[PDB]
């Protein structure tokens, strides 16, 4: 759950770091203010993105041997399907009884 | 007639999730469960000089389940790169009958231990996680135990390679091996 | 390039509907079965999670689309089907048209596949049960319509439909097969290595001569559905007989019946009292009969 | 085929691509050379080397961005449903469906109870009335 958001934020930060490095290079090579701080921030963000990528790659490696988490609660799915079918059949029978009663009265 | 291929497993006490989730996910079962029981080893060997262990493991959390006892010992030197286990022979018991028969025939309680943990299974294999305590009868070494064990007839040691592959599957977490 | 990448990322993060790459995939996996990643996807609704079935698994849908899931055909029922049951005018001629009469995309595209795989398992089990059935009744075997005959005036035709009484026993048979699957998986609180069933080892302490040794397991499959249909037609006939006797004996003391709420699988319970017209103190004869399935009341 | 080794190779390739992109950026920043060092042929060779370095830096930046995006996509792919140790989603789905079917069973039971009460009240008037 949180690892997905972490990887998404890491990718967004890598993109932002690339953009900041490009902008800092442009501002520094245009003419010769904040170019030094911009380059420092860009280098720091690039290093942080690299560290985050290395940490995510150095994960616990849950299985890496076969198809893990086999069985997605299919029994519960089938039970819920049968319950819904029972409810639908009950509704149909109740509607039939109601039509019979309306024809009676 | 029957045999066993019990393998020893020892994981750090803190490494619990990497074991429970991996075993619940890789291949164990659906709807896992837990257990609780205490063992009572015994020995009655006067002149034979061969104390036979009779583990009368009674599940305290069970509704009068039989005291399923097992005899294990004398590991056969098969050298088949397996768990290096020996033949096994289970034996059920009745309510308080294990202690009754141990007193009748005459036995000596070598020690008493209790176990508690989660349960797992396989096709022709069985892995169990539990923690042993050191306390009086009314109620630890800080080290869990992965009880990857196989009990089956002799056959042709076909399950040895399967158990080795299953252990290699859980290699990043633990590393099973034999014992002396 | 940086602005293009940032705009693409902001668009993918804003509208979480076209995010097919791993996003709809995470949603699907949280809503569907496992995916053995050989190339892209695998592990369809083969019901191998319960185990003890016939090998029909395989990848079903891994592709990009445009809310952009694949829902590709499976490996290839791809149709709506269901079991059908009916009892009307048994005939030897067979081979007719099995007419079938019928909000994400993957759900509707794969639920039909799961259902037809379940019907295939149903028919395979019914075949394996009818090939070795007992000599209690005949059992005609055709490609799809296995008509049978437990006793006269009750001719069931349990046919398998496809896109290439009538409802209750259907659900009952489906639940019976899924109960079989679940039983083929029981935790005995084991310590050393029993790895069996509780009642199986319970014969040790409580030594039963021949009661539990035979009650630990029994036959099932087609016999259970046959017994259920027999009970159904028997209850229908008993109710019709009571109603006819009521409609006939008008001037006679009108019969007064009363059903029960607890109608079990095989047996049931029916109550009835004479209760002559306008006299509650004359209830000198009131009987309660149970109409079992494989026998009489 | 060697899933762990394949993941390790992918991680090594991503790290090497990131390091190469960083080195290319550092080289493009350090190879400015504002001093007019081109003395043999200034107007030709200086402009040639400038355009070549600009094209090389742009290509390196684009390749690094593409490699980082592909590495992030592959990491999200493998962590999404390939080998995520988080199997609690199955338990949450189990609990949700079990609550749903329990509510359905309770509703059906209440419905059958009311229907049985009404059926008995109706039988009492039907069977005891004929003329």
């Amino acid at each position: 759950n949180e690892r997905l958001r972490a990887l998404e934020d890491i990718e967004r930060e890598i993109g932002a770091i690339l953009q900041n490095a490009g902008t800092a290079i442009l501002e520094l090579s245009k003419e010769k203010r904040l170019l030094d701080r911009q380059a420092a921030a860009f280098t720091t963000s690039v290093q942080h993105v690299e560290a985050e990528l290395s940490a995510q790659i150095r994960y616990l490696t849950q299985v890496a041997t076969g198809q893990p988490h086999e069985g997605s609660s299919y029994s519960s799915r089938k039970d819920c399907q049968m319950a819904l079918k029972r409810v639908d059949y009950a509704r149909l029978k109740i509607s039939d009884v109601a039509r019979t009663c309306e024809q009676m009265l | 007639n029957m045999m066993e291929y019990l393998l020893q497993g020892s994981v750090l006490d803190h490494s619990l999730e990497s074991l429970i989730h991996r075993l619940r996910g890789l291949c164990d079962n659906m709807e896992p469960e837990t257990f609780l029981d205490h063992e009572m080893v015994f020995l009655l060997k006067g002149q034979q000089a061969s104390p036979f262990v009779l583990r009368a493991r009674r599940s305290m959390d069970r509704a009068g389940a039989p005291w399923h006892l097992r005899y294990l010992g004398q590991p056969e030197m098969g050298d088949k790169n397996r768990h290096a286990l020996v033949r096994n022979c289970v034996d059920i018991a009745t309510s308080e009958n294990l202690t009754d028969f141990l007193m009748e025939m005459g036995f000596r309680m070598d020690h008493e231990f209790v176990a508690k943990g989660h349960l797992f299974r396989k096709g022709i294999m069985k892995v169990v996680v539990y923690k042993i305590f050191r306390i009086l009868v009314p109620g630890l070494s800080l080290s869990y135990l992965v009880e990857l064990s196989v009990v089956a007839p002799a056959g042709q040691d076909m399950v040895s390679d399967d158990m080795r592959n299953f252990a290699e599957q859980l290699k990043p977490l633990v590393h099973l091996e034999k014992i002396d | 390039g940086a602005e293009r990448l940032t705009k693409s990322v902001a668009e993918n993060q804003e509208n979480k509907l076209q995010r097919d790459f791993n996003s709809e995939l995470l949603r699907l996996r949280q809503h569907w079965k496992l995916r053995k990643v050989g190339d892209k996807i695998l592990g369809d609704l083969s019901y191998r999670s319960a185990g003890s079935l016939f090998p029909h698994h395989g990848t079903f849908e891994v592709i990009k689309n445009t809310d952009l899931d694949k829902k590709i055909p499976e490996d290839d029922l791809e149709g709506s089907a269901y079991i059908k049951v009916s009892i009307q005018k048994q005939a030897p001629d067979i081979g007719d048209l099995g007419t079938v009469n019928l909000s994400p995309h993957w759900q509707t595209k794969l639920e039909a596949a799961q259902n037809v795989l379940l019907c295939k398992e149903i028919f395979a089990q019914l075949s394996r049960e009818a090939v070795q059935i007992k000599s209690q009744i005949p059992h005609i075997v055709v490609k799809n319509q296995i008509i049978s005959q437990p006793f006269p005036s009750l001719q069931l035709s349990i046919s398998l439909c496809h896109s290439s009484d009538h409802l209750y026993v259907l659900e009952h048979n489906l639940h019976l097969l899924i109960r079989e699957f679940h039983k083929q998986t029981v935790m005995p609180h084991p310590a050393s290595a029993p790895f069996g069933h509780k009642r199986m080892r319970l014969s040790g302490p409580q030594a039963f001569d021949k009661n539990e040794i035979n009650s630990i397991q029994s036959t099932e499959g087609l016999l259970e559905k046959i017994i259920k249909q027999a009970k159904h037609i028997f209850l229908r006939s008993r109710t019709a007989a009571t109603i006819d006797s009521l409609a006939s004996r008008i001037e006679d003391p009108q019969i007064q019946a009363h059903w029960s709420n607890i109608n079990d699988v095989y047996e049931s319970s029916v109550k009835v009292l004479i209760t002559s017209q306008g006299y509650e103190q004359i209830c000198k004869s009131i009987q309660l009969q149970l109409n079992i399935g494989v026998e009489q009341v | 085929q060697s899933k762990e080794t394949l993941l390790q190779s992918y991680n090594k390739r991503l790290k090497d691509d990131i390091k190469s992109i960083m080195d290319n950026f550092t080289e493009i920043i350090k190879t400015a050379k504002i001093e007019d060092e081109t003395q043999v042929s200034r107007a030709t060779q200086g402009e040639q080397d400038n355009y070549e370095m600009h094209v090389r830096a742009a290509n390196i930046v684009r390749a690094g961005e593409s490699l980082m995006k592909l590495v992030s996509d592959l990491k999200q792919f493998l962590i999404l449903n390939d080998f995520p140790s988080v199997n609690e989603a199955i338990d949450q789905r189990n609990q949700q469906l079990r609550a749903l079917q329990e509510e359905c069973d309770r509703k059906l039971i209440t419905l059958r109870d009311e229907v049985s009460i009404d059926l008995y009240e109706l039988e009492e008037e039907y069977y005891s009335s004929s003329s």
